[PDB]
């Protein structure tokens, strides 16, 4: 009975819930037609699967996900592929025009005109369940409808529901390689809504995910369908508390009273361990006391920061299959001893741990091996500020020559939120600087 | 879903017209008679933004071909692909345009311009989403360039929030065909800078460097050289029609590389281009595609890019392969040419990619860029309209039919005002 | 599905 | 064979019968592969 | 060509290689591809995941069975692959009495289970 | 993995590098249609070194043909493994040099030099490791080497830290075809001593005398010339495309045999050279090869090793064999003839050795040699240029080309004072 | 409990260490895929390949091996050869160019490319080690990669691992026989490394394992395919006492100790014995009383000197097998009765023993004879004055007038370094004299 609602919104989260909602019908054993045939254990289990997948009397599971796109093309290729079956036909909803990569179409013009339907199926998905922990929200900060459509949606949905937490997944801009180019205003833009309207967001970029594939996987060219199944899996063990049984676990309201220490400083990272092709498992052991070492190195890092230069402020670590708590333990032993990896002064306890008695699923035809075990590291630290410093970097000298201010304005914006923008993260940086500093 | 209004006027637009439903009818695979004949059912989900359905599954384009002589209807409706327009649609008159300006924007082309706007809104509202606007002219004609601009003037009076798709064949210098070609060139682009969103230029002389060298044709004559602009021409709708994994539309390419409101006449390309030669020895990969991209070769204007600064690139791709390849030479070529870029545009390139390539062929790419080597080709027509000016030659041909000389002169004014922004901003 | 020609 | 002569000529097209020979072998080309191309698709 | 100009030196036709024992290996020449046609035309929509240059298809020894005719040979034409070649055939049995072990981690150090404050209760049988 | 460019300038040069294409072709059973037709694996894992791999299997060199004369390219595609090269490489103008070194740096190939370095820029760029060039060329013509020597410039200041391998062969006193050959050889000698990493020199006379008393061969045509040539060109890189019991690649063989830097020009070798009828009456051992590595008769060029001293010396062999055995014969060598070798460096021999031979032999050698026996030809071809040059011979057709004469004083003294760097240390 | 860490620069250094790991794999009765066959706990001795090898969880034995060299074209013949499956994929390190016979080019310019990668496995392969005794590290002093890469890969491992030994193996110029001609250079470069951050570097030539084939093996063509398997026999007798239990047993510091007497004189001398072949061993009896009397023949040792110019210092012989322990005793008694072998006054004792009960075991195809006993001797003499003086003379010839110099001051190493390093052989010729003479 502990449910929890996904929001998929922009280009970007409707291509990952395609490789995301692949895994989560593969770890129960749920066909994508939506049925359940004799891999069921009975007299239990009932409510591992009534986190996702709400049952329909008739046998059918219909998930708990909405599909937010103005753009039709993306949902037409889910309406008529693998699975049309399997989502309900009303959790799809499409628009008639893209945001065509602005922030002002995504959110005034044409935003308007259809979050009523999206708003109203989010409150007949709400009802239905029993006991609803938070909100699971997969979008890009550098889009048009992720930019745009997430902003007002964040702005409404914490009208309707108060103080219920917000978990978010996003797609920040790499340092080098960027797809768009209106992507320094469209991710200013966009972090004047999280700062006060959204709990805990939670950021990677493409640059650090496709060079993670190339020597540790040793696939040399990745792909957006090899990106998304590696995001997924994370997800999936984040949620892994609420689904089944361990020694001790960690849920919604758990890890954000772990990881938020301050109203505003609430951006953490996130590792995922070991990622290995199906050649180096038999060769190299899967110990605890290794798997936990590969997080904290900066080379298995999905976000393009040197952690290094930074300071560790909380951490949380979420080990599924075979975990004996000894072993983590002593493993943890071994990272406080490390001078390489430092804390602040006011936070002498900073490790959380919760273990799962659920080894890992692998995809057919993936690219991942089966590994026995799992580990799932989610760092808050203050060497995110340097990511944020580059792309701050990017405005001020693109906001001097006023360039591609007019497609702004001419929607209905007006000039004065480029300048409100700009200084949010003047005190942002501020805000990490006067926290890191010791006392 | 989305629907584009195709308009055709003046000779050279109206092969090129022919040639456009040339290629697209067989990437569709649809038949002279109307019929689809195909083998995939991805080309049908997106058929209604190019053609419209009618009586017994027959397709006709929804395009409008208006020229003020009969005689560039003969060839079009007895082509290859000629039964397959509207009859409704050919509009036409009876006069010659002459190669003047004021026949086809002042004295002709004012009676047959209410007949023109008629089928228009036949067609415009017959769309469900109407999305924008393609046009194909010449500026060196008469009721190509006098007709052209005079159908931009009248239709952006009645949808403001569109966006215009024009395609202009420019001036050539050494291959000048007409005599008042710089006098129809002035008068068109003074009002196409002011009332439209993107101009696509193209110009003879380019062609024939790309059909000479790249291709080696021995004959290059119009139906090969309409045909190489045809691929481009398909190529800047490729998302609107097809899955991909990044789709870009024309509104967001329209955000992407239009800094500010003048500075948005741009140039076309078409990626994977060889010769019968060496067939066998080139690679179709996208490290090699990418370098083909960014030769100055491979332009269709006659205007070099090293003389000039690249502001905003987009490359819209098609075909299957890994993105990250896409994503790092379109990264190493921002890097290993900053001096080509600008300073204060971080990420000068826009990606975007399909999942269709087209028939007979791998891979596909489509190259749209922004320069400030435009230049080259704005000053050259404005050195030509001061030499003939102070001597007023030809001149009769236009005051004798109702305009005042000094209209001359904001036309000459905007030119070297519309340059003074690009150099200004360099 | 099949061929013909002429 | 109809590539084997068109690539064993010479590098030269400035003779008006060398033109004629080289359009007419690409000619060729082009409706051979139209034939096969025509045969292989229906199968 | 001119007959002074040809010499019978070196004379290379395009090289159907002779029966096996000619050759200086034990193999005949591939067959390769019959139709250049289909060579030149039929090329892949399809690219492989782990090779970054499609130019170079055979990036990192791939699909490559040199040690395959190596063992197929009865000696190698690589001085390198002398070592392994006759472990399949041994000559003396191995020795296997004088090895270390560790008995004091064998039979000290237990995992789990706490079996003194338990009763012995089911399956116990006295020594 | 590891990768050479290849260049070919000049008719002689030509011929003889289309001989080479031939050679490694059938080393790795490539045919002239261009699939793999071979038995081995080996021949497989690097067979990138030198070619190009297209798509669908078919391999191409990794060359660029060039010269001024296009009648040479029409026998080269007409030749027998002609099929294989890139049209897109070929070269070619319409004014021949004439056999005039100032036609060939300064008049015709100042205009030509922009063409030949985008298609050497094109091979390099697509690289993964590149180690450096390999460039066939004459000393003897104003072809080869005028624009040879040209080459090697232009790309030395480019590309600061590579390997240039360039194969000269040399003009000879008896055997001159041409009448201002040594005025051809002293301006291309000045840029090889500065801006080259090793020179192979080759003499048309000592092929003669190889062909005529060694090989007893009744016909030595030119056809068989460059097939001696190109055994000892193949037999350089087997440790780049073959794996042996003793790898060394270039830059090891050019730190080996060059102490100082104006001193880098190799005389090379072939091993297994012997007639038709005494192939049954000899034994093929490695103390035999030794024997005939030696022979001032097996030499490629008409400098007599004894009338000199020997710097460095290297033996690079190929096939199985013990190798204690290669290095007491490359040490008891030293010890029964001291007096040729220097006496301030010991250990003058280089061992190399690969484990697969070419194909139809036992088992190979290469001989390379760096000795003191070459100042006898640069005093031959300095003496002859001095009695022409006094008399004011020849010079009509260089200084109405724009050649003064400072810079043929100037190319004496730079030979003259190499002539003095080889008999310092003897 | 007792590991020992591989690693292999060079060709000369890993086409050895191909031999290495085919005599260790047959001692054990391992596979070359790296499966035990039917020895699963069962006589297995779980123990007995701990020293070099690691099991895995499935059963499969990776090895403690870190090939890495700048060439393809030496490490790509076991990722072809029968040894691709043995070896963890991470370990086998590949270059792309040469350093290709200079000094600078392995120490300054090619190898800082590489190095990050090679510590970055020697961290990870000690983490799984329990107790770490020392490095089996194999090189030539002649080359430009034997000498340039491990001169300062020794410097890294002497600021980060101090308490641990480092058992080096070099191939030494021989004075008749050599290939390449830089060669006095190279080691002139390489003895800096060894008198300050090597503790036991063994010293071995080409040309006296070419007579002892000669004579002993009565081979008539010797091959480098025979002079490794000669050499890792050596090896797999030093390290004997861990595998195997004995009646005295001498783990990595006991040996060090009582070998080195000052700090700067740690270059010993190896010998193994008997060498026979299969044909003489009929006619010839074996006893411990005279195989020891073989190993101070003037014609048995491996390096080219004659140790009767000069006086010992240390002994130790490593018997193996079925040798009595008494025997060992009225042999040492032999040897100190022979008025040619002559000691050091300040020494009263000499030699240091060692016998173990597991018999050599020969590879398949391979010449050496079957034993039931063979002895190994480490000698530390005063012969090898000569055999620097030499080489001393080789470099003094060619650097008077500045020969080969314009390369190596080409990469950037200034020409100081060739007075420097020469004067520091001239002080290692000195501190023999000035501990040779009596009291
Ligand atoms: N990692 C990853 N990024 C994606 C994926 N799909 C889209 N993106 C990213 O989304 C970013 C910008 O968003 P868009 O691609 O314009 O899509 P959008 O958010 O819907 O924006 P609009 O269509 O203009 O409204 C790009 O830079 C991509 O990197 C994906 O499947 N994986
Ligand atoms: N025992 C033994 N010695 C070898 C072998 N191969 C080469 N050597 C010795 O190694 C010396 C030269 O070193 P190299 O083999 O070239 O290896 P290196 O020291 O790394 O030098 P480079 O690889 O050229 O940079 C030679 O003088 C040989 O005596 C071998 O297979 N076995
Ligand atoms: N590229 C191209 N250009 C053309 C074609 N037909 C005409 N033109 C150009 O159009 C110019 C003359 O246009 P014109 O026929 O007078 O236009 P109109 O009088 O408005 O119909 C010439 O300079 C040509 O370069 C064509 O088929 N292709
Ligand atoms: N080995 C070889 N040498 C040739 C051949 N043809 C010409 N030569 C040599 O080239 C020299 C003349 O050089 P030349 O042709 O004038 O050089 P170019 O100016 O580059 O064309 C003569 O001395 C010939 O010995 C050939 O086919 N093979
Ligand atoms: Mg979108
Ligand atoms: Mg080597």
């Amino acid at each position: 009975m502990r449910e929890c609602i996904s929001i998929h919104v922009g280009q970007a989260g409707v291509q990952i819930g395609n490789a995301c909602w692949e895994l989560y019908c593969l770890e129960h054993g749920i066909q994508p037609d939506g049925q359940m045939p004799s891999d069921k254990t009975i007299g239990g289990g009932d409510d591992s699967f009534n986190t996702f997948f709400s049952e329909t009397g008739a046998g059918k599971h219909v998930p708990r996900a909405v599909f937010v796109d103005l753009e039709p093309t993306v949902i037409d290729e889910v309406r008529t592929g693998t699975y049309r079956q399997l989502f309900h036909p009303e959790q799809l909803i499409t628009g008639k025009e893209d945001a065509a990569n602005n922030y002002a179409r995504g959110h005034y013009t044409i935003g308007k005109e259809i979050i009523d339907l999206v708003l109203d199926r989010i409150r007949k998905l709400a009802d239905q369940c029993t006991g609803l922990q938070g909100f699971l929200v997969f979008h890009s900060f550098g889009g048009g409808t992720g930019s745009g459509f997430t902003s007002l949606l964040m702005e409404r949905l914490s009208v309707d529901y108060g103080k219920k937490s917000k978990l978010e997944f996003s797609i920040y801009p790499a340092p080098q390689v960027s797809t768009a180019v209106v992507e320094p205003y469209n991710s200013i833009l966009t972090t004047h809504t999280t700062l006060e309207h959204s709990d805990c967001a939670f950021m990677v970029d493409n640059e650090a995910i496709y060079d993670i594939c190339r020597r540790n996987l040793d696939i040399e060219r990745p792909t957006y369908t090899n990106l998304n199944r590696l995001i997924g899996q994370i997800v999936s063990s984040i949620t892994a508390s609420l689904r089944f049984d361990g020694a001790l676990n960690v849920d919604l309201t758990e890890f954000q009273t772990n990881l938020v220490p301050y109203p505003r400083i609430h951006f953490p990272l996130a590792t995922y361990a070991p990622v290995i092709s199906a050649e180096k498992a038999y060769h190299e052991q899967l110990s605890v006391a290794e798997i936990t070492n590969a997080c904290f190195e900066p080379a298995n890092q999905m976000v393009k920061c040197d952690p290094r230069h930074g300071k560790y402020m909380a951490c949380c670590l979420l080990y599924r299959g075979d975990v004996v708590p000894k072993d983590v333990n002593a493993a943890i032993a071994t990272i406080k001893t490390k001078r390489t990896i430092q804390f602040v002064d006011w936070c002498p306890t900073g490790f959380k741990v919760g273990i799962n008695y659920q080894p890992p699923t692998v995809v057919p035809g993936g690219d991942l091996a089966k590994v026995q075990r799992a580990v799932c590291m989610l760092s808050n630290t203050t060497a995110i500020a340097e990511a944020w410093a580059r792309l701050d970097h990017k405005f001020d000298l693109m906001y001097a020559k006023r360039a591609f201010v007019h497609w702004y304005v001419g929607e209905g914006m007006e000039e004065g939120e480029f300048s409100e923008a700009r200084e949010d993260m003047a005190a942002l940086e501020k805000d990490y600087e006067e926290v890191g500093v010791d006392s | 879903m989305r629907e584009i209004v195709h308009l055709q006027a003046g000779q050279c637009g109206n092969q090129i017209g022919a040639k456009f439903w040339e290629v697209i009818s067989d990437e569709h695979g649809i038949d002279p008679t109307g019929t689809y004949h195909g083998d995939s059912d991805l080309q049908l989900e997106r058929i209604n933004v190019y053609y419209n359905e009618a009586t017994g599954g027959k397709y006709v384009p929804r395009a409008v071909l208006v020229d003020l002589e009969p005689g560039t209807m003969d060839s079009v409706r007895s082509g290859p692909f000629g039964q397959i327009f509207r009859p409704d649609n050919f509009v036409f008159g009876q006069s010659g345009a002459g190669n003047n300006w004021a026949k086809g924007h002042y004295t002709e082309g004012a009676e047959l311009v209410d007949s023109v706007l008629d089928v228009v809104r036949k067609e415009a509202e017959s769309c469900d989403c109407l999305q924008g606007f393609q046009l194909t002219h010449s500026l060196g004609g008469g009721t190509g360039s006098g007709m052209g601009t005079l159908l931009i003037s009248k239709i952006r009076e009645e949808y403001p929030d569109r966006i215009m798709n024009t395609f202009s064949v420019v001036p050539s210098p050494k291959v000048s065909d007409t005599v008042v070609e710089p006098y129809n060139a002035t008068l068109s682009v003074h009002q196409l800078v002011e009332n439209t969103d993107e101009t696509y230029c193209i110009d003879n002389e380019a062609l024939y460097d790309i059909c000479f060298r790249t291709l080696k044709l021995t004959t290059p004559t119009y139906g090969d050289l309409n045909h190489l602009v045809s691929a481009t021409m398909s190529g800047v709708t490729t998302c609107l029609r097809f899955p991909g994994q990044l789709n870009a539309d024309l509104r967001k390419l329209a955000v992407n590389m239009v800094p500010f409101p003048r500075l948005h006449f741009f140039m076309p390309g078409f990626a994977p281009l060889t010769s019968r030669g060496s067939q066998q020895y080139r690679a179709l990969t996208v490290p090699e595609l990418t370098q083909q991209m960014f030769d100055a070769k491979n332009m269709m204007a006659a205007c070099d890019p090293r003389h000039g600064r690249y502001l905003t690139v987009a490359a819209v791709f098609r075909g299957r392969m890994s993105m990250k390849e896409v994503d790092e030479q379109m990264l190493n070529v921002q890097n290993k040419n900053s001096s080509y870029f600008v300073e204060w545009i971080p990420n000068n390139v826009k990606t975007a990619v399909c999942d269709i390539p087209p028939r007979g062929l791998k891979m596909s790419a489509t190259f749209i860029g922004n320069s400030t080597a435009i230049q080259e080709l704005f000053k050259r027509i404005s050195e030509q309209f001061t030499a003939m000016f102070r001597r007023k030659a030809f001149l009769h041909w236009y005051t004798g039919e109702g305009m005042d000389e000094m209209e001359f002169t904001e036309a000459e004014s905007n030119m070297n005002d519309l340059v003074s922004e690009y150099q200004q901003y360099q | 599905q099949v061929t013909i020609i002429p | 064979e109809v590539h084997k002569e068109f690539q064993s000529l010479s590098v030269f097209i400035d003779s008006i019968p060398k033109k004629i020979r080289k359009q007419r072998l690409e000619e060729e080309m082009k409706q051979l592969e139209h034939d096969i191309g025509i045969i292989e698709k229906h199968k | 060509p001119p007959v002074s100009a040809q010499s019978a030196f070196s004379y290379i036709p395009p090289r159907r290689l002779d029966p096996k024992e000619h050759s200086y290996y034990y193999r005949p020449a591939r067959t390769g591809i019959i139709s250049l046609y289909d060579c030149i035309f039929k090329r892949r929509l399809d690219y492989d995941q782990k090779l970054h240059r499609d130019d170079r298809e055979h990036a990192k020894s791939l699909g490559l069975h040199v040690n395959e005719e190596e063992q197929e040979r009865p000696v190698g034409v690589l001085t390198s692959s002398v070592y392994g070649k006759r472990i399949n055939q041994p000559i003396e049995p191995l020795n296997r009495d004088f090895g270390r072990a560790n008995h004091v981690q064998a039979d000290f150090y237990r995992k789990n289970d706490i079996p003194s404050l338990k009763e012995p209760g089911f399956g116990h049988i006295a020594p």
